[PDB]
């Protein structure tokens, strides 16, 4: 319920993402390539959340940031949708 | 006939022998407009 | 006159019949609505 | 011609009216799905 990691395969339900707008709502209105994103987990209702904390510990100024999710919607974290072309 | 260089793969060739070519669709005509976030994008994922 | 004096009077009738419009497009988000609930039910557990 | 203009937008409009035309046979198959439905079950006994 913590820690977004990486599985290497993925038909299961703990991959499962779901993501509502920041701007107004829509059922099935054609999610319009650039919009902002707030992201939804699916098998535990858990929102993300950007924790501070470093993943790596042992050297000075590290590069290595966490992320987490927190059961509590806000809308300081709000991932953005930038494509890039073919 | 396999390929040498990589085990898992087979020649195609065009030759007489019989073999068919099953449609699967991935994706509809109309729902290939750029201006939509679609099924096989590639995205970087930019916090806000 | 008289025919555009009654096609103005049409044209309230029938902004009538456009809030109707929309009105149907309403029972169109509350019929995707369950069908989205149901389908989330069938293809997710998640907790309230 | 404001009159033509008029026409033109109403035709806008009443081409949304036919969507929401299909739309009115969309709630048909409903109907017909489920009563099928039910009819098969009362008079008939499928396995699943």
């Amino acid at each position: 319920v913590y820690s977004l990691v990486s599985v290497p395969e993925g038909n299961d339900i703990s991959s499962i993402f779901e993501l509502d707008p920041t701007t107004l709502r829509g059922g099935d209105s054609l999610v319009p390539r650039n919009s902002y994103v707030r992201l939804r987990h699916l098998c535990t209702n858990t929102w993300v959340h950007s924790t501070n904390i470093p993943i790596d510990k042992e050297e000075e100024k590290p590069v290595m940031l966490k992320i987490g999710t927190s059961p509590l919607k806000e809308d300081k974290e709000a991932f953005a949708i930038v494509p890039v072309s073919p | 006939h396999q390929l040498v260089d990589n085990p898992g793969c087979n020649e195609v060739n065009s030759v007489n022998c019989n073999t068919s070519w099953k449609i699967v669709l991935f994706m509809k005509w109309s729902d290939n407009k750029d201006d939509i976030l679609k099924g096989g994008d590639v995205v970087r994922l930019f916090h806000a | 006159e008289l025919r555009n004096l009654q096609e103005k009077l049409e044209s309230t009738m029938k902004l009538v019949t456009n809030l109707s419009g929309q009105l149907s497009e309403l029972k169109d988000q509350m019929t995707e609505q369950r069908k989205q609930k149901q389908r989330i039910g069938l293809l997710g557990h998640p907790p309230h």
